[PDB]
């Protein structure tokens, strides 16, 4: 079973701008582990698979979270550190293109449809249970959990928003945007690491390690 | 991946 | 309106291994334009938006097509040129990693669930109607068409496969994989272009142009 | 993007 109540609980339990962003990322990685432990059945996966899932999913998971956190702000993102990054500040730091993608493809779209915290939590749980993650000892088990999440998400959407039959699909169809943005954010992170003039903390650094 | 393992351990 | 019948019709109407793959890609780009013209309402979009949509979507569109074409073959892909690329041949050409992603994340998953041609066509139509495409004169119009496709796809799935309530979501949740694989395939293409020892034909080359 | 435009024209 995969109750949306437990998924919302997990969300509520955890509730140079590039430097501030990277500092926020590291901080949130610790919080991400605690979030994942609160997602039903995650903790009962083999430890190595928990590792694979979080290493595969961390960037999209963090991106989804800060994007939804920023829905009430115009032309900016809210970091969990309490810091705001304005569009202008991002642009002035040479990261304007990817920042604008986050705002247009994620934040504004979450705002437009009033994505709620249960829906966000479920989307994040779907991302977490990524059966395509390489090295999984039992991909079918992870596929099964993902199926349970999106079965539960749809039921939630049909009950809470019966006037919006396309809402469930609309939620899922932000996932390709999240995937591409996640990949581009990672590319920037690897560059910041390569260049060496951006402090990267230990957990964030560990995520940039090879498998 | 020592940090992740440790945090997941408990 | 967005009838799945018209979308299937479009699919049926158009029905160094790296070199062969690139040659196949160029060939299929011509066929892709004809496919898109057969997708309801696409031709009635402004010409500049038709251009944006196909330039944004071509690689994923082509990847979806060859992946579904290859479901009946083991450890290989079927090119539209009639040529087969075996996993071993791909690996021996230095493109094994991305080839394996195509096989595991797309082909094998399409095979596992027996994705049919209507479903493929609809997924491709969703990819085509990408409202996140930069420069669109009316993104809302493209969003509307995408909504119509996935409304129709779901109805098809509920009617044809009522025993599989999660099928619709399962179809949509191959789209993040398609997006990431598309991005990686593009990266390889840009490298083949940069290196210069892979022939790239005119239409494929045009797709690698800047906007 | 001349090829694409031409093909879409008709
Ligand atoms: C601005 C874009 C660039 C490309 C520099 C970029 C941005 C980026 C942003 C965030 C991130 C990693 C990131 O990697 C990047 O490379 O995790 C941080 C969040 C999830 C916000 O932690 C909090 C505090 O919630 C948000
Ligand atoms: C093998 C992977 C690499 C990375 C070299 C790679 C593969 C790849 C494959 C195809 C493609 C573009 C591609 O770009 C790539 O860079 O469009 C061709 C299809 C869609 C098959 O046209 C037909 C004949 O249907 C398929």
């Amino acid at each position: 079973d995969m109750p949306v109540e437990r998924i919302l609980e997990a969300e509520l339990a955890v509730e140079d701008p590039v430097t501030n962003i990277c500092q926020a990322a590291d901080k949130q990685l610790f919080t991400l582990v605690e979030w994942a432990k609160r997602i039903p059945h995650f903790s009962e996966l083999p430890l190595d698979d928990q590792v694979i899932l979080l290493r595969a999913g961390w960037n999209e998971l963090l991106i989804a979270s800060f994007s939804h956190r920023s829905i009430a702000v115009k032309d900016g993102i809210l970091l969990a550190t309490g810091l705001h990054v304005h569009r202008n500040s991002a642009h002035s730091a040479g990261v304007g293109a990817i920042f604008d993608r986050v705002l247009t493809e994620l934040v504004s779209k979450m705002r437009d449809m009033q994505m709620d915290k249960t829906e966000l939590g479920c989307l994040r749980a779907i991302v977490l249970f990524n059966p395509d993650s390489k090295g999984l000892s039992n991909p079918a088990e992870v596929e099964a959990l993902r199926e349970k999440v999106y079965a539960s998400l749809e039921a939630y959407c049909k009950h809470k928003y019966p006037e919006q039959p396309g809402r469930f699909a609309k939620l899922l169809l932000r996932l390709p945007a999240l995937r591409s943005i996640g990949l581009k954010c990672l590319e920037h992170l690897f560059f910041f690491k390569l260049i060496g003039d951006t402090p990267i903390d230990t957990f964030l650094m560990e995520m940039l390690e090879a498998p | 991946h020592k940090i992740l393992h440790r945090l997941l351990q408990d």
